């Protein structure tokens, strides 16, 4: 019952920013850690008012970590590394990754050596970067091989379909998703344009990344809500692995939070499992649900949760191997985020997230055949053969989803 | 001194139902549940030694609680205070998480020796133990796995002590874990093999029983565990109260009157009256929906029914005639004519001045398990969620054997 959070990259670090901005007052503390329901799973005991979130903000070209420290973290565990991230996965893996992995894993095993008992890791990053992609992949590699009995969860922002912020980001995405496969037993994928449209629906003016990462932060908070807010029908990360991962390598999740508030519970539950409310733009029409976890929290009523079966027997489409009334991991938590009397999270193992994967595949299917940006990898130590086999693994995973329909 | 009964609770549903169970039992005996000490100037009503013990002193319950995650045990401690012995409370961290194999071969194996150290410590303090009640949900992982390991090692090392199980089944309205079919079938095998008897609950049945028939627009699981608690209090009142007109019924005698054949030992239960705090009440006990399971038992076939009344009895010949009249229009098996055990308790429950509990053996429960087995036909035709069962220690052939044993039970019913 302890969480070590890993934050690599600018996107992952802003996700972490918003994540603790809401997690601190979700337990009644300010952003700086001052006191204004076992909340010690995320936080280490340092001072009676300062409950320190032990999360490593390791990131090449730090830049943003300065504005992170301006909300107080543990300054010893985090590092503002010498810059030079670029958007190269190999540059975060073996060029400058090899000169930071010893220090970051010394920090990590010092953080977990003082742990009474650990459940796993929740890493927030973006697969499309160069720091959060390559450094995250290296951390996954040397963290699975160090603690094979622990359960790494990755909250990765997949690059947007409509427009791109990096010109080599599908290379990075695929060659980090391969490491997420080979090194983690759980993954929640985030898509940016879905977050933009959700925040457009939620608010009345134009949002930005801070609102998107607030939504992502609500997602991550409700992921572990049943673990740190013990009510009835508790949920654990081991339970997430057991009942959301039907096959050994199929552990990529799409997440929706509701509402977007003294709302009527049927509306909250039917809008929680809404095809347009999920935070990753995945394939719903042709896709089906493998394993949906409904984690409701706050002013939730057990009969209300269990009687909202209209949205499951009407809107939710399941695979052939799951029972019609099954496919639900139900969870109750006594505490919901503020502004919500009762709120809900849908964590779905779904076929349509493979569509997410395949769009990166599509980009890789046009770049590798044209020798597009591969010299940036070859001169950095990552050859074309390992990129090809990483894409082969990712395509096999997407085909596993397509076969699991 | 009277025959003893140790209630070991495993898993979240088992531990919370047990918390409510000894809450209501203590307030039936006049004992404060949140403290564990008797009320000053008030003697414990009935045979306290059957389910409790004078620990010097306090009227402590003889309850063993184990859960592979700390949250449920901590919640039970917060809602119950110093009622239970902290030594009898055993907790782990990582949990089982819907995985039977964790509680069977894994963390369950390493947590087992301390659990039975506390168990045989408790049973050595018993005068003449004649039953052990295992309160759990077989839908979950910790509940199923450690209920299996615990009852199996009991029946291999003991075996003269009857075992009554009280397992919460998955609701056909909604599942709470997607591996509930796995856990339920895996623990159902050992309930058949090891446990001498089993009691079955179902959540959404209690929901519809507590929504319109309790006047709450949306009851929580607290009211469901409260209904199960009323059921258990009525059932164990035969083991808890003595006197002239009332009859004492041990869990072994209840076993004998409820279990004609070794494999026919899964029980249904119902409670009456269905009103917030006689012939209409007689039919209220035996309504098609009054049972605490999602089925209609009146198209099934009652093997044997223990009808335990508790409260004032002003019309005992008229009520016996009412039971005789109702027996004509109820589905009873021809091979046991003495299928009605009419148990009496002078002291009623706290909620009602007079109440009855039905504890029946019916064939319909099999079709209930069959739909769970039907759910097992979905997760096993595709080999889904079974990687971690293999990784923790179970096998393809072992799972096939366990499912075949569950089917053997279902076909033994019909
Ligand atoms: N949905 C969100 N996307 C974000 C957020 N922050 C950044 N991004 C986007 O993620 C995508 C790539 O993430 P990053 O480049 O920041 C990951 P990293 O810092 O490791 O890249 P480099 O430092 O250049 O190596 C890009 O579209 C960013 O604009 C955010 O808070 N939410
Ligand atoms: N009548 C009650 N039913 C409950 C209660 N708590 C849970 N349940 C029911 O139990 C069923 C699920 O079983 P659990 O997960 O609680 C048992 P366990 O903790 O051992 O599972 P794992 O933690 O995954 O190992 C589900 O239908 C719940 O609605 C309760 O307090 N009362």
């Amino acid at each position: 019952r302890e969480i070590l959070s890993i934050h690599v990259g600018q996107c992952g670090n802003q996700i972490a920013d918003s994540f603790w901005r809401l997690a601190l007052r979700e337990h009644g503390l300010t952003e700086a850690g001052t006191l204004k329901s076992n909340m010690e799973v995320f936080f280490h005991k340092v001072r009676d008012g300062k409950y320190v979130p032990r999360a490593v903000l390791v990131d090449l070209e730090p830049g943003v970590i300065a504005r992170i420290e301006g909300q107080l973290f543990d300054e010893s565990s985090i590092v503002r590394k010498i810059p030079g991230a670029a958007n190269n996965w190999a540059r975060g893996y073996n060029v400058e990754g090899e000169k930071v992995i010893d220090q970051i894993m010394n920090v990590i095993d010092s953080a977990v050596e003082k742990t009474k008992g650990l459940q796993g890791f929740l890493m927030t990053h973006s697969i499309g970067g160069g720091s959060g992609s390559g450094l995250g992949s290296l951390i996954l590699e040397r963290l699975r091989q160090a603690y094979p009995k622990k359960r790494i969860f990755t909250f990765s922002v997949v690059p947007s379909p409509l427009i791109s912020d990096s010109a080599v980001e599908p290379y990075n995405a695929i060659l980090t998703l391969q490491r997420i496969l080979d090194n983690a037993d759980g993954a929640v994928l985030l898509d940016n344009e879905a977050l933009f449209r959700i925040a457009k629906a939620k608010l009345n003016r134009s949002p930005n990344y801070m609102d998107l990462n607030n939504i992502i932060a609500l997602i991550v908070s409700s992921v572990t809500a049943s673990l740190r807010f013990p009510g009835k029908l508790n949920t654990d990360l081991s339970e997430f692995v057991t009942n959301l991962v039907p096959f050994p390598g199929n552990h990529f999740l799409t997440a929706s939070f509701a509402p977007m508030v003294r709302t009527n519970f049927p509306d909250l539950a039917r809008e929680t499992f809404a095809q347009d409310n999920f935070t990753a733009a995945i394939d719903w029409q042709q896709g089906v649900y493998l394993a949906a976890s409904a984690l409701f929290r706050g002013d939730v009523k057990a009969k209300d949760v269990d009687e909202n079966m209209a949205t499951i027997r009407k809107s939710l489409n399941y695979a052939s191997y799951m029972p019609a009334s099954g496919g639900l991991k139900l969870g109750y938590a006594e505490t919901a985020p503020e502004g919500f009397a009762s709120s809900g999270l849908a964590l779905v193992n779904h076929t349509g997230i493979a569509a997410v994967f395949e769009r990166l595949i599509a980009q890789f299917d046009i770049m590798f055949d044209n020798h597009a940006y591969t010299h940036w990898y070859e001169n950095a130590g990552v050859s074309r053969d390992m990129m090809a086999k990483a894409r082969n693994q990712i395509a096999t995973l997407a085909q596993s989803y397509r076969d699991a329909s | 001194k009277v025959n003893n009964t140790i209630v070991v609770s495993i898993g979240q549903a088992g531990n919370q139902i047990a918390a409510s169970f000894w809450k209501t039992v203590c307030l039936e005996h006049g004992i404060d549940p949140l403290t564990g000490q008797t009320a000053p100037g008030v003697a414990p009503r009935g045979n306290w030694s059957s389910f409790f013990s004078k620990l010097g002193g306090s009227y402590v319950p003889r309850a063993i609680m184990v859960d592979l995650e700390p949250s449920v045990i901590d919640n039970v401690k917060a809602t119950s205070g110093s009622l239970f012995n902290p030594a009898n409370l055993i907790s782990r961290t990582e949990g089982a998480g819907g995985n039977f194999a964790v509680g069977y071969l894994g963390a369950g194996r390493e947590v087992l020796p301390e659990v039975m150290s506390r168990l045989d410590y408790e049973i050595d303090k018993c005068d003449n133990v004649g039953g052990i009640i295992v309160l759990h949900a077989i839908g979950g992982g910790t509940g199923s796995g450690f209920g299996a390991l615990l009852i199996e090692s009991l029946k291999e090392k003991y075996g003269e002590i009857p075992v009554l199980s009280c397992a919460v089944l998955p609701s056909p309205q909604v599942s709470s874990v997607v591996t509930e079919p796995y856990n339920t079938v895996f623990a159902l095998n050992t309930l058949r093999r090891s446990a001498d008897a089993c009691l079955i609950f179902d959540n959404e049945a209690l929901f519809d029983l507590a929504h319109r028939k309790w006047n709450i627009e949306s009851p929580t699981v607290d009211d469901l565990n409260l209904l199960i608690t009323e059921a258990l209090a009525g059932i164990t009142a035969s083991m808890r109260f003595s006197g002239f007109l009332t009859v004492e019924i041990s869990l072994r005698e209840l076993l004998t009157n409820l279990v004609p054949q070794p494999s026919l030992h899964f029980l249904m239960c119902a409670f009456a009256p269905l009103t917030p705090p006689i012939e209409e009440m007689i039919k209220s006990l035996f309504d098609n929906g009054s049972v605490f399971a999602a089925c209609s038992p009146m198209e099934g076939r009652f093997l044997s029914t223990a009808v335990l009344y508790r409260g004032i009895m002003e019309d005992k010949p008229l009520a016996d005639a009412a039971l005789a009249a109702m027996r004509e229009k109820l589905p009873l098996t021809y091979w046991i004519p003495t299928a009605f055990k009419i148990g009496y308790v002078e002291q009623p429950g706290i909620s009602h001045r007079k109440s009855m509990v039905l504890l029946a053996n019916n064939t319909e429960i099999a079709r209930v398990l069959d739909r769970i087995c039907h759910n097992f036909d979905k997760l096993w035709q595709r080999k889904a969620f079974a990687n971690w069962y293999l990784n923790e220690g179970m096998s393809e052939e072992q799972i096939n054997v366990l499912r075949a044993s569950a089917q053997e039970l279902v076909q033994s019913y019909q």
